[PDB]
């Protein structure tokens, strides 16, 4: 009584299956949903940052990318991409625990990133 | 208030967040905005445009930015011979950031005691 | 005692529109837009006399025809012609004269006022009745106390007691 | 009745309400708006936010107005200064640890948050110690989370308990360390999971598919009907110029309540993909772009040349009654008669309408206490219709199923699968019967994947026996209910768009056509399109009928007209366009009038409102929009009449009554190009 | 080829802001006979490239005919110079001569 | 009999009513006293009963080449309404005839 579905033998066209925009590590996990607008799709182009920057001009995510992440102590990080809290973004706190080098937290914000040695581990 | 332009942050990333309220405040209707995220999971532009043959050149854009992004400033003297040249798109913004973020930040520096 | 909206400037937006001679001023159908001055091909168009629904984001009532006596909640709609892009930014063009003017500016008390804009102006129009909200909640989860009821499980059975 | 209405006094003013209704409930019949974070009208009572605090005299403290009863001669304020001192403190608590977070969040402009704060609340605050940070969760590719912006309201919990069924969010901790979500990483599986998304109050829960790409204030707000399935929720189109943005649902308690399914809400994107924008015709080369009067022209000569025996039209299943209606006098102006729809049964009998609409109705249903569903699984064919069935089980009804086992969201008793359980139901071998004989309002469900029957006759027959043993239709109460799958089936079953006796006897010896029309048809059988027969294909799609077409004529989506759509209760309902035509696309019904001048009998309409008015010609009901009729009720003269089509073509007592839907989230050709749709497939199959 | 030349890309109703999709280069257009033509082919919706020999002067009337982007103005044009002819025409689906003596 | 005759003079009959109106009721009391037995004799023939609230009685019958006549039965009796229905029946041996 109630069968299980299969889901593994429903057909997907191949046309919409390798078009899905999915998303690279960073603030999520890597390959979910990456929301698009139609902006670019007459000129068929599915990247993010060619649809304004035109040549092989160093992009801005290749800017952030080369920052390391920072040791910070304690549990909650306050963001405020500035010394000056006047000159900088309104303050984000930031969750530390469970973090690591490897697996660090990130500012929605600034793109900064940063990890704690505090939470047992 | 003189030439708009956008601005990043000391490592390179753009300040400017797709908030959309520049866009709302303007009285010309000069900014036009289109967003997306981005790949690594950001909140980023993929259109930014401002019309400086609508703008009126208020800095109530500048005003209602939270994150500093967008700027009028200190040059005035950009004429052009064509119409054309005066579409300002996302990427000619931020090519005049990148050449006057020192004086802007000289700028900042004093007007942010007031603001 | 009579106190609806009391105490602000709208009692004397109600009066003077009830002022004698003046409240039964009336003309003929599509007379308006002759004495308009617009294209007369605008009124070949057609409008829709609606109330718009809340939005499902949001949970406040203000902009609904609850409060339909307080405020003009009735509107006026165009259907959208030809929309294109600027081929050298990409903008979006249009050549539609009514493209913002009804969601915008026209706004009614009722349903028959905008009827009579219509009729007056020489627009044929088509009425939407917008669709009545249900205030009385379901059987299960009627009351606060109907949460911790004994309609979950029913009523305790006392047979695994001891001594049975 | 013992004074069925009570009489209380909201700021001195006399309000009638019925017995059982809170504070908070007389504030609103004495049109005043309460602010409030947690309660809602579907869900059940929390009593957690503590927005709601009102004054009643003779008690020292603010009472919580959406819980609290009302009692005769309660004296009930909401303009004191403790009511404004205990908003703007409860608002105060509401926002120390919330992110400063409006210009990234997506709630920004339509946040309930944002705006109580603005007119309950204060305009500072004194709070300079550090906030709370939590990190989010993943609940699939629907649902974006957030999760420093919970305010702990728990409707997302008890919307998951008591509507979408499931019950997979809880709150774990404890205190100011409570954290909404699963305990281990779970993706959210509703098909009405979407909903959610709009129940959230802020930017906790927001549309994964809609992120950081518009701000409400940009959309123009266009209300329409959902054409995804049979059952047409009411929804809200917003577009920014020419692109849709997104879809939401709207209120409408005769169909949808105030939910949509996932399907009808994120399969929007595939209106940008693989459309129609320009007439094509087959070369020697292949398609390639042609005039609007050369594609005419070419469509003309080859439904002119070949035989009226030889021609043949099928409806899709999103097309409106207006192009169905034109399709189907074309084609007998030249005097055909083969006429195909792609839902199936389409030499069907549709004489009366009460035989195939749910003659209940869809609010209707909700005084039935016993439920009989017959071979249907509706939380794949409507999950807003399996939902309001969710709700009548909660509060009493039961349910019995004759079909194959499915997940139902709830408890139903299994009384069998074939129709041979179904003879002995109607017979007395199973004691539901009995159930249903005592039963004072008993209700009979009918799926459309009994009528794909070839033995559909037999099955009505003997489900026609088990309500007239079982008290299903009498005086008063007629609980007998065909529900469909497919927009565009009932119009077409109204209009009378069906093949000819002589179609269906050349069909029956194996005529083949030559030149096929497809309206709107992707999902045609093999047996109506023959290879090496000339195609038409009418729509807005790239899909497998227009790659094989000789003739591609561009068409409107739903998005983009205002056509006629009928729902399973017979109710006539219309989409408005919301977004222009796309590219050289043109109006569906216009197509064909086109095509009948270039034939050479015209279409005797001009206009939409003349195509409207020929249907009202044809079925007066269709002039009534938003409406629906009661239908005739003929008894067991009907099924008398078509005791030939019983007898012919046996009952298969062997075969299960099954539910045809076998892929949820791809149904159509707009669903098939959606990226969101494929994803949510995806996601199934990676958790195996 | 046929009549998709002015029906595949026309959008809008056809002035000064619409498409036509047609893309033209009208060599003379600074003369008599083609500031008419660009005039006519450019009030349309039409994107018009405008080589030409004389000084700026003598062609500055014809930037006026267009929307914004829509008139291209190349000059400096030699007639002898294949690669002038080339460039002037390597976007367009119609050539218009003028060029007379 | 006319019963056997509506399938070659007429390609489909239409019947439309009020549900509730008086001067439906003859309509209403035809289609209850002979709606099986104009089934019985021929199973494939369509007639579509379209009912609506406060229309006028009218029967319509669509020959070949989409061809179609209206009659008014409005506060007819039943065999009134059969007697329009036999007229409806005459005047489809006169019409073109298509399928072949
Ligand atoms: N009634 C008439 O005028 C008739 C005209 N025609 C033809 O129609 C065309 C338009 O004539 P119309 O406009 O009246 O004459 P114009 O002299 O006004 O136009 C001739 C154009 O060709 C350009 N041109 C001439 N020689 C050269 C060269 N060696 N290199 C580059 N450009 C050159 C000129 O540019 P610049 O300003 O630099 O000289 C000028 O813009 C002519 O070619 C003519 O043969 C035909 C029949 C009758
Ligand atoms: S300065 Fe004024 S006109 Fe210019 S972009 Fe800002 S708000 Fe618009
Ligand atoms: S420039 Fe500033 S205000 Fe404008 S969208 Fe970007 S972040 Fe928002
Ligand atoms: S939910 Fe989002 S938009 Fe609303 S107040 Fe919080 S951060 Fe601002
Ligand atoms: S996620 Fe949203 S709905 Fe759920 S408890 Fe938090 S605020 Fe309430
Ligand atoms: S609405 Fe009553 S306490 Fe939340």
């Amino acid at each position: 009584v109630v069968p299980t579905f299969d889901w593994k033998k429903v057909p997907v066209p191949s046309t919409t299956a390798k078009d899905i925009p999915v998303t690279v590590k960073g603030a999520t996990p890597a390959g979910d949903l990456r929301a698009t607008s139609g902006l670019g799709l007459g000129d068929g182009i599915k990247n993010h940052t060619d649809k304004w920057l035109d040549g092989d001009k160093k992009s801005p995510m290749e800017y952030i990318n080369e920052v390391a992440p920072i040791k910070v102590k304690g549990l909650v990080v306050a963001s405020y991409g500035s010394d000056d809290p006047a000159l900088g973004c309104p303050v984000e706190y930031i969750n530390l625990k469970g973090t690591s080098l490897e697996n660090p937290a990130v500012c929605k914000y600034t793109g900064n990133r940063y990890y704690s040695d505090d939470w047992k581990g | 208030r003189g030439e708009h332009a956008l601005r990043r942050y000391p490592t390179g990333e753009e300040r400017c967040i797709a908030c959309k309220l520049c866009e709302a405040i303007c009285p010309a209707q000069a900014i036009t905005i289109e967003a997306e995220e981005r790949e690594d999971g950001s909140r980023r532009t993929t259109r930014y445009d401002i019309d400086m043959t609508k703008c009126i050149y208020c800095g109530f854009c500048q005003e209602a930015c939270p994150v500093d992004a967008i700027v009028e400033g200190p040059n005035f003297e950009f004429s052009t011979e064509t119409r054309e040249e005066l579409l300002y798109d996302k990427q000619k913004l931020l090519e005049n950031g990148d050449k006057w973020e020192t004086e802007i930040a000289t700028n900042l520096r004093t007007e942010s005691l007031y603001r | 005692e009579f106190a609806t909206a009391s105490a602000d400037y709208s009692i004397a937006m109600k009066k003077a529109a009830e002022i004698t001679g003046a409240a039964e001023s009336a003309m003929g159908p599509k007379e308006g837009g002759f004495t308009a001055g617009v294209p007369l091909d605008t009124f070949t168009r057609k409008a829709r006399i609606y109330a718009p629904a809340r939005t499902a984001s949001q949970s406040g009532l203000a902009r609904t025809v609850d409060f339909a006596t307080t405020t003009p909640a009735w509107k006026i709609e165009f259907e959208p012609t030809a929309k294109w892009q600027n081929p050298l930014m990409g903008w979006t063009s249009s050549a539609d004269p009514l493209e913002n003017v009804g969601r915008s500016a026209l706004v009614f008390y009722t349903k028959e006022e905008a009827m009579r804009f219509c009729e007056k102006l020489g627009w044929e129009y088509e009425v939407t009745e917008p669709n009545k909200r249900r205030t009385q909640r379901t059987k299960r989860y009627m009351q606060y106390g109907d949460n911790f009821g004994t309609k979950r499980a029913g009523v305790p059975d006392l047979s695994t007691l001891p001594s049975n | 009745p013992p004074s069925d209405h009570l009489e209380v006094f909201v700021n001195e003013q006399p309000v009638k309400i019925p017995k059982g209704s809170s504070v908070l409930q007389a504030c609103d019949a004495a049109g005043i708006d309460i602010p409030r974070f947690c309660y809602h009208q579907r869900l059940s009572i929390a009593g957690n936010c503590r927005m709601c605090l009102v004054e009643v005299e003779k008690v020292p403290k603010p009472v919580a107005s959406c819980a609290m009863p009302a009692g005769p001669g309660m004296k009930i304020k909401t303009e004191t200064p403790m009511v404004k001192k205990a908003r703007e403190g409860v608002m105060e608590f509401l926002l120390i640890n919330h992110p400063l977070d409006c210009p990234i969040c997506d709630q920004g402009g339509e946040c309930d948050l944002q705006d109580q704060a603005m007119i309950f609340g204060s305009d500072r605050s004194r709070f300079v110690e550090a906030k709370r940070a939590v990190e989010d969760k993943n609940l699939g590719p629907l649902v974006k989370t957030v999760m420093t912006r919970c305010i702990q309201c728990t409707r997302c919990v008890r919307f998951a308990s008591e509507v979408a069924g499931t019950a997979e969010l809880g709150v774990t901790g404890r205190g100011r360390d409570s954290e909404i979500g699963t305990y281990v990483e779970k993706l959210m599986g509703s098909e009405l999971s979407g909903n959610v998304v709009d129940l959230c109050p802020v930017g906790a829960l927001t549309s994964k598919p809609y992120a950081f790409t518009a701000r409400s204030w940009e959309l123009k707000g266009t209300e329409s009907i959902d054409v995804s399935d049979g059952l047409g929720a009411n929804i809200r189109v917003d577009a920014r110029g020419t692109e849709v943005m997104r879809i939401l649902p709207r209120l409408n308690e005769a169909v949808n309540e105030e939910w949509l399914s996932d399907k009808g809400r994120y399969q929007y994107d595939g209106l940008k993909h693989q459309r129609l924008d320009k007439p094509m015709v087959k070369g020697p080369k292949g398609l390639q772009v042609a005039t609007w009067q050369d594609a005419l022209g070419a469509a003309a000569a080859a439904l002119t040349s070949a035989a009226p025996g030889e021609v043949r039209g099928i409806a899709g299943k999103l097309a409106d009654a207006e192009s169905m209606v034109a399709l189907m006098d074309l084609l007998r102006g030249l005097g055909a008669g083969d006429l195909a729809h792609e839902g199936g049964f389409s030499d069907m009998p549709a004489d009366v309408r009460s035989t195939y609409t749910a003659n209940t109705t869809v609010q209707g249903l909700e005084q039935s206490d016993l439920v009989l569903l017959v071979g249907t699984n509706p939380r794949w064919e409507s999950p807003v219709f399996n939902a309001r069935l969710r709700k009548m089980f909660l509060d009493g009804t039961q349910v019995g199923l004759v079909g194959a086992p499915v997940d139902l969201t709830y408890k139903y008793e299994h009384v069998g699968s074939d129709p041979a359980a179904l003879a002995a139901l109607a017979a007395g071998q199973h004691p539901f019967l009995e159930r249903l004989k005592k039963a004072a309002r008993p209700a009979v469900v009918v799926g459309p994947g009994v009528l794909r029957r070839a033995d559909r006759e037999a099955v009505m027959k003997a489900v026609h026996e088990l309500c007239g043993k079982a008290g299903v239709v009498k005086e008063g109460w007629n609980g007998f209910n065909v529900i469909h799958d497919t927009a565009s089936r009932v119009a077409a079953l109204d209009m009378g768009f069906g093949p000819s006796a002589a179609a269906r006897a050349r069909r029956a010896q194996g005529a083949q056509p030559k030149v096929v029309y497809l309206l709107g048809s992707d999902d045609y059988s093999e047996e109506d399109v023959p290879e090496g027969a000339f195609v038409i294909y009418q729509g807005h799609h790239g899909d497998r009928g227009a790659s094989r077409a000789n003739v591609v004529l561009p068409g409107a989506a739903y998005t983009e007209k205002s056509g006629l759509y009928v729902n399973f209760e017979g109710r006539v309902q219309q989409t408005r366009a919301a977004v222009p035509l796309v590219g050289d696309a043109r109006e569906d019904w216009a197509i064909l009038r086109a095509l009948s001048e270039v034939v050479g009998k015209r279409l005797p309409y001009d206009s939409h409102a003349a195509v409207r008015a020929r249907l009202a010609g044809i079925a007066p009901h269709f002039a009534n929009i938003d409406a629906v009729q009661t239908p005739v009720w003929l008894n067991g003269e009907y099924v008398k009449g078509v005791e030939a089509l019983a007898k012919a073509a046996p009952l298969q007592p062997s075969a299960p009554l099954t539910s045809t839907i076998s892929n949820f989230y791809m149904t159509d050709a707009i669903s098939r190009a959606s990226r969101t749709m494929a994803k949510c497939i995806q996601a199934r199959q990676q958790t195996k | 080829y046929s009549s998709t030349l002015m029906t595949a890309d026309k959008l809008g109703p056809g002035g000064r802001s619409s498409v036509s999709g047609i893309t033209a280069t009208v060599f003379g257009a600074n003369g008599f006979l083609g500031s008419y033509i660009v005039n006519e082919l450019a009030k349309r919706g039409s994107q018009v490239v405008c080589p030409f020999r004389s000084t700026e002067n003598e062609a500055m009337h014809l930037k006026q005919m267009g929307d914004l982007g829509q008139i291209v103005l190349l000059p400096e044009l030699d007639i002898r110079n294949d690669d002038d002819i080339k460039r002037a025409i390597s976007r367009s689906n119609v050539i218009i001569n003028c060029v007379g003596m | 009999a006319w019963r056997n005759s509506l399938s070659k003079s007429m390609q489909e009959l239409r019947i439309h009513l009020c549900q509730t109106s008086a001067g439906s009721k003859g309509v209403r009391d035809f289609i209850v006293a002979n709606y099986a037995e104009m089934k019985k004799a021929n199973p494939h023939f369509p007639i579509l009963i379209r009912e609506c609230a406060g229309t006028e009685a009218s029967l319509t019958a669509r020959y070949d080449f989409g061809a179609e006549k209206s009659v008014n039965v409005q506060g007819a009796t039943t065999g009134a309404v059969q007697q329009q229905l036999e007229q409806l029946i005459l005047a489809g041996q006169s019409m073109p005839k298509s399928g072949e």
